[PDB]
RNA sequence: CGACUCUUAGCGGUGGAUCACUCGGCUCGUGCGUCGAUGAAGAACGCAGCUAGCUGCGAGAAUUAAUGUGAAUUGCAGGUUGAUCAUCGACACUUCGAACGCACUUGCGGCCCCGGGUUCCUCCCGGGGCUACGCCUGUCUGAGCGUCGCU
RNA sequence: CCCAUACCCGGCCGUCGCUGGCAGUCGGCAGAGCGAGAAAGAGAGGGACGCUACGCCGCGACGAGUAGGAGGGCCGCUGCGGUGAGCCUUGAAGCCUAGGGCGCGGGCCCGGGUGGAGCCGCCGCAGGUGCAGAUCUUGGUGGUAGUAGCAAAUAUUCAAACGAGAACUUUGAAGGCCGAAGUGGAGAAGGGUUCCAUGUGAACAGCAGUUGAACAUGGGUCAGUCGGUCCUGA
RNA sequence: GCCGGGCGUGGAAUGCGAGUGCCUAGUGGGCCACUUUUGGUAAGCAGAACUGGCGCUGCGGGAUGAACCGAACGCCGGGU
RNA sequence: GAAACACGGACCAAGGAGUCUAACACGUGCGCGAGUCGGGGGCUACGAAAGCCGCCGUGGCGCAAUGAAGGUGAAGGCCGGCCGGCCGAGGUGGGAUCCCGAGGCCUUCCAGUCCGCCGAGGGCGCACCACCGGCCCGUCUCGCCCGCCG
RNA sequence: CGCGACCUCAGAUCAGACGUGGCGACCCGCUGAAUUUAAGCAUAUUAGUCAGCGGAGGAAAAGAAACUAACCAGGAUUCCCUCAGUAACGGCGAGUGAACAGGGAAGAGCCCAGCGCCGAAUCCCCGCCCCGCGGCGGGGCGCGGGAAAUGUGGCGUACGGAAGACCCACUCCCCGGCGCGGGGGCCCAAGUCCUUCUGAUCGAGGCCCAGCCCGUGGACGGUGUGAGGCCGGUAGCGGCCCCCGGCGCGCCGGGCCCGGGUCUUCCCGGAGUCGGGUUGCUUGGGAAUGCAGCCCAAAGCGGGUGGUAAACUCCAUCUAAGGCUAAAUACCGGCACGAGACCGAUAGUCAACAAGUACCGUAAGGGAAAGUUGAAAAGAACUUUGAAGAGAGAGUUCAAGAGGGCGUGAAACCGUUAAGAGGUAAACGGGUGGGGUCCGCGCAGUCCGCCCGGAGGAUUCAACCCGGCGGCGCGGUCCGGCCGUGCCGGCGGGGCGGAUCCCCGCUCUCGGCGGGGGACCGCCCCCCGGCCGGCGACCGGCCGCCGCCGGGCGC
């Protein structure tokens, strides 16, 4: 809010008596703004309390290895069909979950040609979805330039561009992204994890030098390395019911003894 | 009015201070404009080197620093002396002078001076007019050769 | 998407900048399609609407297949009228229905010298499209 | 059963909340970064066929020329060798205003030159151009028992 | 003999405690158990339900509360990132409701009516986020109340005309008043078109109006001699 | 003061899981009664001690009632 | 101490009051860990985002304290003849957990092993607490000695 | 006296110029408070801030050390990070508060006076000639006028400079004319295709084999709801046409003789200023940081600084009292744009609208309220009652239950209709009862398995056969792949990493330095070989068992 707003005016109390309530008043004159209440902010005009100032801390800082951890719990959870389909996109017809297609698509040049590929790879069901997501927004947002909202479709990795980006611009949900410059905030879209991603060949054997193997550190990050587990198997229905701890029961004790 | 245990705070809030609050929206802004004038820069004198003059090779007062080493402003004048480079000349062809500099030590002198040997052996100088190649000028083949130079010339390795 | 930085997509700058156009800037936005017959005879998609052009309308509670020219074009309203295109009054009287160009396909046009090159300059970028991508 | 009074509902009034709209704001950013004695900013008064405000304009007065555009403008009338819009580089731009002949009543001048008026013979009338303060370089005319020189 | 929200028995809700129990749904690769007062081994040579484990289940005890503290809200508002192959001109939001219900509650879901173009669920994010009060702010409306009131300066009456319409206009007559220090005739200051004519009766003229200083159309101010202009005064 | 060793019928009753550290709001006007008690003729007065109340608290009773007597409260049925 | 002869309030709608910034403290969640952190600066529609840069960690805070300051600046013991070898990082009490095991855990009877379980007692003892020593800096008291370019 | 110089000083409507006023967000110079905080208050603080005054610019100001330092030293200004809430100041209370170094952004340096040399070698103006002539400039010619010796110009400025001599080295730039990417305009893809909703479709369904068509265009807006394909646009290192300067090339008229090194000989600096005293303000600056007034008032191996007053003595460091200078930086005004987790008509600017308007005040000043018919006026012809306002019909429209302050149309309040009730004001809690209102669409009341009974009807069961698929295997250990957040082996191969140890280059053939190997170590990758394990975070073929499905038979 501007910083004058609701103090142009020139106003001041009647002080007690008068019979009236002790608020800042507008100074004389012949008008209907005149002895209104002017100040404060439970008059008509005048201030709203604490006026929003633009130096509110408006931005925010994250750790850069846990940016870097982040990217790593994003792109391990496209790699699972549970989280994939949990997060609605229809998949249920891809060949293989990390999609890898050879380096010719970024010679494409023509969406004729993406669309034709999205199709061979059994993903335009994710498209033919974002279509039936187009409706308007609710609210006051389509009065501020966000009329139209709809769903995000797979995300296309690619290593280097020779055209690709201009060949899928176009299909409604795509999002290109360099494997280089890689982005939480489309890796990820609404916090949740388990966004479908289509890699290509050389993007797909550029991720060990990106953030390498444990046994590896990354070759393209000064000193990174992947975070390390909590614990190795987390598989704990099999560590449950195996021998070795079996063993180690005593009997359940599973009779109720109501009152 | 003091809570049970703290600090003893002194927040300097007394003045107007709202009313000159310094925000850094334009921050990406100016980062912006500033890349791309660096840019346009190094475009206007395409062949020359980005960072500009070499700086000499300088030491840090103040015991705490003594022990590292800088880029100075430029060459002092008795390093360009015993270089055999006339005073008038050394920016013409990018090398940074300032005639403030003494040098009470002979290392710092010489190191310096070691430094411009090396510097106007790397040069490509180019003829004053392509039709007459002239003394100093570097030979034809060369001027094929040669491109901008990026970062700072032979830059000052600790 | 659209990427010049100079050409806004605001909503209400859109509007306005609509709503205020000035004349010769309304001729263009008042522009209407051509028949099949006429768009691969002269190889134009569409035209401004000129005061003397046969017409069908395509849309709203007058479509049909009658023929009609247009009678005046209300730039200020932005809107056409159409001779036969028109509805009873209380006392009587008719009164041109206007029709919004856009809903009105072009017949047959009103070919003049300043006409002519239009449609010509409209042929001769089109065919550049064609010959700069194949 | 009345009348009156109270409660609830339907309907109708009063009133303009709510909701939905938004050619307006607010905030951030970018580029540029330009007033005036060649009369500025501001003010006044005028200007349309029918027009009060707003807007535009200046006695060439909701505009002229020029260029681009290419058939309207429109509330009602009237009337392509370029209508209308936009641009805007030519021209024009009333009275106040730093405001400038002196005053601030629009009141009194002065000078010069033209036209009626003469037949330059003084007037009178009209028209045109000048007539502010400070200051700079230069010019002209001067002042001084200032310093001198020659007769 | 009577009865408290006390005490006893029982039901239900919640909290707390047991830092209780449940991964054993161990099935023709089967064997159906750990309620048992007593440190420790049913040791080898075709079959309901369940277990959002942040879930489900079992026992006990307990429940006042201002100022204040904390927790839980599948309470509510507005916007944002995701998501619902969500809803919607075969009717969204909003509003109305003697309709049907849910929840301890905040609230919510249906039905009906009205309306005419947008809206909501869930996972996160953000806040100018919830009103009965502040002689609160702005707007609106009551009771009072068809009430107080329309009482300073003597005074009106008859007939006619116009007109839809006359206590109030106009004409005539009568009776009165101002009574020349005027309720008369003219100016300065100030007002600024109120002047004049025609027309209208919405509003205004605290009743009325055929009238008006209202409203709508038009009209109207003429100078050598009257002032300004000139002169000087404080 | 140090080592080393031996002694457990856990050495009165009753009851009960304890210890410990951070951060911390509100409050800092009180009032009443039994008993003790100071000033005062006295006061529904002024000032203390001890405990319990009221304040923060409804409920049964005292016709009525901040404080007395009984008794303290989740929502109900029966009993007393 | 309010039903008060205390004050505010005729009625309805909408608006209407613990906010933002900075600092600090403690709690909590996450990443890394004797380190940690690019916040400033560079480099490559949404995007003013994101990514990268350690020969961009300058620098911040932490890793060392103490004294006004000059300054100084964090274990020792034994053996052999002030030197040479060795042992070399306190102790006591209480301590969750772990360890040992005197023994003791059924089908016709004994002998009879492996595993599992239990346990008197005995141990190493985490964190933490109490206490006793030790070390560093300031200061005081009492002394004996050493060292060398002046 | 006269006449003429010159110096001072006047007058001009003299010839030609220039200044004034505005805006003021940012900037520079002054002036300069008090609320407030200190729980009082006077110093302090608020604050060098508001108000006041002056002056600018597209930026301003600052700026090439009379500097910082005490190092092995840095090297104009400005800005950012840090220094640092630090040193310091302070009724040492409240509070206040820098700098250097270091890292970045940017980076650029220069000119006089003086001292001297050159014959004033210099400049302005008028007249003529040529060239261009909307930035009146260039060249030439004038015994044309003036300025200037009371000092113009060239050389030259502390980094030293000059002159001479001696070697060395090129002799080519700058002015005045002519020719050979940015702003505006106009354009550029593809459905109005079939059925069906609607007042109107941009809705719904479809368009097979091309699951319509375009797509470098699926931003947005318009259009009678919701539009990639109707229109404007959007995309494009798309097209075309004007205008502006740019960039060199060539010609002409010009100014244009210029440097470096060694040697010798000469020269060299800014005064009522510094500094001192004192007074007042200011500062973190404390025996006075800065500034100013008054008094005193310099020096020249001097002067200033070296954060405690003073003397002495060494060092270090600059060179004051004259001048110019881009960039990084600031910008709530202006012009022109873009955007938003912002507000959505009591909100957001006071102002979404004939808003700084109406209106108020003598004036300075104060200062509102006020958005929405419908897709389209189709804005209700005509009949009828009335003087008319107003009605009744009719009509328009999807709708008048949208009728000109007209979307939706809440509450208070009011009218009317319906129902109920009525002497302790009303209203309320608990408990029932009665009457209404609607609803249950209650009005002959449950199905679900299995078994039995009798009536029926299929292509029908089990079991075998072929085919396909799946599960599992302790196949006691099948074969083969594949991988290892396992390891070893190496007459291995490489890439790096390492504070592990001959060649080239450089400054004083041998020593020193910098660079490049090479060796070693570590790590990783690869070629293998061998094991270990997994494939239940991850596999294939056989074999067997089992299940399912399909088709045969079976009837």
């Amino acid at each position: 809010v501007s910083e004058l707003a609701g103090h142009q005016t020139s106003a001041e109390s009647w002080g007690t008596g008068r019979a009236v309530a002790r608020i800042p008043r507008v100074r004389g004159g012949g008008t209907h703004r005149s002895g209104q209440g002017a100040f404060g902010n439970m008059c008509r005009g005048g201030r709203m309390f604490a006026p929003t100032k633009t130096w509110r801390r408006w931005h925010r800082r994250v750790n850069t290895t846990q940016k870097r951890y982040a990217i790593c719990s994003a792109l391990a959870a496209s790699a699972l069909p549970a989280l994939v389909m949990s997060k609605g996109h229809r998949i249920e017809e891809v060949p293989e979950l990390p999609l890898v297609v050879e380096d010719k698509v970024e010679g494409y040049k023509k969406t004729k040609e993406a669309v034709l590929l999205l199709k061979k790879l059994k993903a335009w069901n994710d498209i033919k979805k974002v279509y039936a997501s187009q409706r308007m927004r609710a609210g006051k947002g389509k009065m501020r330039n966000r009329r139209r909202i709809q769903r995000r479709g797979p995300c296309v990795i690619y290593n280097e561009d020779n055209g690709i980006v201009k060949a899928f611009r176009n299909i409604p949900g795509i999002t290109l992204l360099n494997v280089t410059k890689l982005n939480i905030l489309k890796l990820a879209p609404g916090g949740h994890v388990g966004r479908f991603c289509i890699w290509t060949e050389s993007a797909f054997r550029k991720l060990d030098d990106l953030y390498g193997t444990w046994r590896k550190a990354a070759s393209l990050k000064s000193n990174y390395n992947l975070p390390m587990h909590k614990m190795l198997n987390t598989d704990l229905s099999r560590i449950l019911k195996s021998p070795e701890i079996q063993r180690a029961l005593r009997a359940p004790r599973k009779k109720i003894h109501r009152r | 009015a003091p809570s049970r245990n703290g600090m003893i705070l002194k927040p300097h809030f007394h003045k107007d201070w709202q009313r000159r609050v310094a925000t850094w929206f334009n921050q990406p802004a100016r980062k912006i404009r500033r890349r791309k004038a660096r840019q346009a820069r190094a475009r206007r004198i395409a062949p020359r080197p980005a960072a500009g003059p070499i700086r000499p090779i300088v030491r840090c007062p103040t015991v705490r620093y003594h022990t590292k080493v800088r880029a100075g402003r430029g060459f002092s004048l008795e390093e360009l002396r015993v270089a055999g480079i006339h005073k008038k000349v050394a920016r013409t062809i990018g090398i940074s002078v300032d005639p403030r500099r003494r040098n009470k030590s002979t290392e710092s002198l010489q190191a310096n001076v070691q430094r411009l040997k090396e510097y106007r052996s790397k040069l490509v100088l180019f003829p004053r007019k392509p039709s007459a190649p002239k003394k100093g000028d570097s030979s034809a083949e060369e001027l094929k050769l040669a491109t901008q130079l990026t970062g700072p010339v032979m830059p000052i390795r600790n | 998407m659209k990427f010049n930085p100079f050409v806004t997509s605001d909503r209400s700058k859109n509007r306005k900048r609509h709503f205020n156009a000035p004349s010769h800037i309304r001729r263009k936005i008042m522009s209407s399609p051509l028949s099949k017959e006429l768009r691969q005879k002269y190889n134009v998609r569409s035209m401004p609407i000129r005061k003397d052009d046969e017409v069908q309308v395509v849309r709203g509670h007058y479509k049909g297949q009658q023929i009609g020219k247009v009678v005046q074009v209300y730039r200020k309203k932005y809107v056409i009228y159409i001779e036969r295109v028109q509805r009873e009054k209380a006392n009587g009287t008719t009164v041109h229905v206007g029709i919004h160009p856009s809903k009105v396909v072009i017949t047959r046009l009103k070919l003049d010298k300043d006409r002519k090159k239009i449609l010509e300059r409209k042929a001769k970028s089109r065919q550049v499209g064609k010959e700069k991508g194949k």
